[PDB]
């Protein structure tokens, strides 16, 4: 609670917000305006390097004046002050580097060489002029093939649900009570029924563009240029080739799913 | 956004300043004035300006002769036009009405939720204090119960507008990607994809 | 000669893939190479494909937990509920926890639609991405790989496409002093298909991507107007085959 | 507090897709304006042919 500014009227009494909350009262005993507002709160963030490299870890605030605010645990010391909240464990260093762990409002955090974790006030690139006379001109005198990589998803899961068996397990008394609710169990079920056709639609429209199966020739002489690892190997029961063969084997989901009887 | 920060709506600031912003978008000119449009693909080769010119007005179809000849009209005719987009921007009334859209379309939703805040939800009162304030535990259960229900309710129609709101942003980010990568750092021949005529 | 039409449309002539054919057979056989080796390690560059199968088990878990809520009632098991209760009190049990799974059901089911939209509009790029850059070559900047784009060849991968571009990007580059044209009797002469350089003794016409130094003939020049206009015209001597021959 | 605990896990799940909400908004402005890695600059000498 606070002294006030606001001027009322002697009927008048307290505050309101277009929240409709009460911002201000007179005191009874004394017949004064005070400002009220709740204490200072926000969320939490934790940053940390991960497990693998240490057990040192950063605070941060969502915002307090950490000039007096100051949860279980304890404080200590390099109390650093940004626009977006309160830090615990970092460092106003003078240098600048690649942005590593984001924070908010250009400070990015990070750990480094004794090793502690520290922060900076994230830097672009490294800078370059270009000589601009004008009479002058740069031609290349050779060039450099590179090949690149790049990934796209295509479909997700098909999956089904039935209303009495989740909703009402298999009671008769609770199917007549879901009974008694409008088509809702239904509508539902045809709206998953749309995601799964148009899910197998996509695959079709983005792979099937030959009309005919083509075959690779029996002799592999294209121009010095080698293809072996694209090409699909017949001796490998799965048509796949090398670099399909690794990416299918990488990628593994049945860590917390089954099998390819389901 | 204080009044937000008296009932647990914290707007959180953003990641890259506008300060910063402003040094990337210069980069990009001070590539495409200099470098024509090597600037994305290796390194950055100089280039004179008049030699860039001629090169794009070769691709639309006049051959270089006409802008060495004639290069006084184009300069004065591209100043000018300079001139008039600033002036006009200034004086007229909306002009960046889909920016100006945004901003008020994600506030109107934020004060809704607090509006629906005060609504008895079908019981006897808005505060939960007051609720809590003369009724006995057992009534003043189901009373904070039929509370509760109505605003979880509210809280998430407003996460799932905000889902769907989010996913057109996004798109014109992508669409605007596509525009930095086609005309600013080189030449498009997709007609009207940049501007209205030759590009 | 596919590779050589190819590398007509970025911009170098024929003349270049032909001369050093072995050079670029050694740099793309190689490239792959090293795209086998970082597939194997760097375990992050796998990241969208992942992500699809994270979000679809976390929703379904969650549908899963939920139904382990009172929802605000007495019990969770309906049998347990129906079990020392007379039907009239049960009821209103059983009528809470209906509409608590209910609503349960009727979220999962919004957000997978959400969702699977933003899965479409993945598909139709990479639809897009086979139709142009795979039979094809495009010259949209960045749209295929970086830099020029000369071909492209599609693998497969677990519920997703993984695209190999190949493209051709210029190196090492010099300092030549240039000048728009060249004015020898009276009429001015401006450069055909190049750049008018100069390597400090005689004037040279080259390719605008790659150097290859040829004389100033008639040929390779196109005469127009009067030298005086061109703003910084040069002088130097148009060779013009013709007299070798007429004498 | 204690009746919302029983309702379930519908205060966790509304509280993620707020943050996927922000995280991607962050991503955007990067993708769109980030494309040019050395920062250059103009050159003094404003002689740009007119
Ligand atoms: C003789 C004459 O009318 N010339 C015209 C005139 O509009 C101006 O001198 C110029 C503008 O740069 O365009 C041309
Ligand atoms: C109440 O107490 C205050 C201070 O003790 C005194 O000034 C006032 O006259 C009393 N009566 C009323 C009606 O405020
Ligand atoms: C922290 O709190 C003080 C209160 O005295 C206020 O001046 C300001 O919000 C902060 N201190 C600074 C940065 O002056
Ligand atoms: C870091 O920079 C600040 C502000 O420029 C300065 O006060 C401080 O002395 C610097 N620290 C070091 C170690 O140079
Ligand atoms: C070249 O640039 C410099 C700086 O402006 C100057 O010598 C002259 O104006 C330009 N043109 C020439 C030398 O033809
Ligand atoms: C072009 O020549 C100038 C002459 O000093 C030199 O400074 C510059 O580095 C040269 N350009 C390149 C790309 O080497």
């Amino acid at each position: 609670l606070t002294e006030s500014n606001k001027k009322f009227l002697p009927f008048q009494q307290f505050g309101r917000d277009i929240d409709d909350t009460t911002d201000a009262v007179r005191d009874p005993q004394t017949l004064e305006i005070l400002d009220i507002t709740p204490c200072s709160f926000g969320g939490v963030s934790v940053i940390t390097p991960g497990t693998n490299t240490s057990n040192q870890v950063a605070v941060l605030y969502q915002g307090v004046n950490c000039t007096e605010v100051p949860r279980v645990y304890s404080t200590g010391s390099n109390v650093f002050q940004t626009r977006a909240g309160c830090l615990i464990g970092a460092e106003h260093v003078n240098n600048s580097y690649e942005c590593d762990i984001p924070i908010g409002a250009g400070i990015c955090a990070s750990y480094q060489t004794s090793q502690s974790i520290i922060a900076y006030t994230m830097s672009l690139g490294v800078e370059n002029s270009v000589a601009y006379s004008n009479n002058s001109i740069a031609i290349p005198i050779n060039f450099t093939i590179s090949v690149t990589t790049e990934i796209l998803p295509v479909s997700m899961t098909k999956t089904s649900v039935d209303c009495t068996m989740y909703i009402c397990g298999d009671s008769t008394e609770c199917s007549n009570l879901l009974l008694q609710y409008g088509s809702f169990c239904t509508q539902l079920n045809r709206a998953l029924t749309g995601i799964a056709v148009e899910q197998d639609k996509n695959t079709q429209e983005v792979f099937a563009q030959v009309k005919q199966i083509y075959k690779t020739p029996p002799i592999k002489d294209f121009g010095g240029f080698n293809f072996s690892q694209i090409l699909p190997d017949p001796s490998k029961p799965s048509k796949r080739s090398f670099i399909e063969d690794l990416l299918f084997n990488k990628v593994t989901l049945a860590d917390a799913g089954f099998i390819k009887d389901l | 956004i204080c009044a937000q920060k008296f009932n647990g709506l914290t707007v959180l600031p953003p990641l890259l300043t506008d300060e910063m912003i402003a040094q990337y978008t210069s980069a990009l000119l001070a590539g495409t004035i200099t470098s024509g449009w090597t600037f994305g693909a290796g390194a950055a080769l100089q280039i004179p300006f008049a030699m860039q010119m001629a090169y794009r007005f070769n691709g639309i179809g006049v051959t270089q002769n006409v802008l060495y000849e004639n290069q006084k009209l184009i300069a004065n005719q591209f100043n000018s036009a300079i001139g008039k987009i600033q002036d006009s921007l200034s004086s007229t009334a909306s002009a960046l009405g889909k920016l100006q859209d945004v901003v008020n379309q994600n506030a109107q939703a934020l004060n809704t939720l607090v509006k629906q805040l005060s609504s008895n939800f079908g019981a006897i009162s808005s505060v939960l204090n007051d609720i809590l304030a003369r009724l006995d535990k057992v009534e003043a259960e189901v009373q904070i119960d039929r509370l509760i229900t109505g605003r979880l309710q509210s809280l998430q129609t407003y996460v799932t507008q905000q889902l769907i709101r989010a996913a057109e942003i996004r798109a014109s980010a992508n669409l605007a990607a596509t525009k930095m990568s086609e005309c600013v750092l080189g030449q498009s021949k997709r007609v009207d994809f940049c501007g209205k005529g030759y590009h | 000669m596919q590779m050589a039409y190819r590398f007509n449309g970025i911009g170098v002539t024929q003349n270049v893939l032909y001369e050093n054919q072995k050079l670029i057979a050694n740099q793309f056989n190689s490239a792959i190479g090293k795209i086998q080796d970082s597939l194997s390690s760097t375990a992050s560059a796998l990241g969208k494909l992942q992500d699809v199968v994270n979000q679809n088990a976390q929703a379904l878990n969650t549908l899963v937990k939920q139904l382990s809520s009172n929802f605000g009632a007495i019990s969770s098991v309906l049998n347990d509920i129906l079990a020392r209760l007379d039907k009239v009190e049960a009821e209103v049990q059983i009528d809470r926890l209906i509409t608590g799974r209910l609503q349960s059901l009727q979220t999962y089911v919004t957000q997978q639609l959400i969702r699977a939209a933003e899965i479409r509009a993945s598909a139709n790029l990479a639809a897009t991405k086979m139709s142009e850059c795979v039979l094809g070559q495009s010259k949209r900047v960045d749209f295929c790989g970086k830099g020029y784009h000369l071909m492209s060849f599609p693998q497969s991968a677990p519920h997703g496409v993984v695209f190999l571009h190949v493209t051709y990007v210029p190196a090492q580059e010099k300092n030549f002093t240039t000048a728009p044209a060249i004015c020898h009797d009276g009429k001015a002469h401006f450069p055909r298909e190049g750049v008018f350089v100069s390597n400090g003794t005689h004037w040279f016409v080259t390719q605008r991507n790659f150097y290859e130094p040829q004389i100033i003939t008639t040929h390779n020049t196109f005469v127009s107007g009067n030298c005086d206009v061109v703003i910084g015209i040069v002088n130097n001597t148009v060779y013009d085959p013709l007299q070798p021959e007429l004498d």
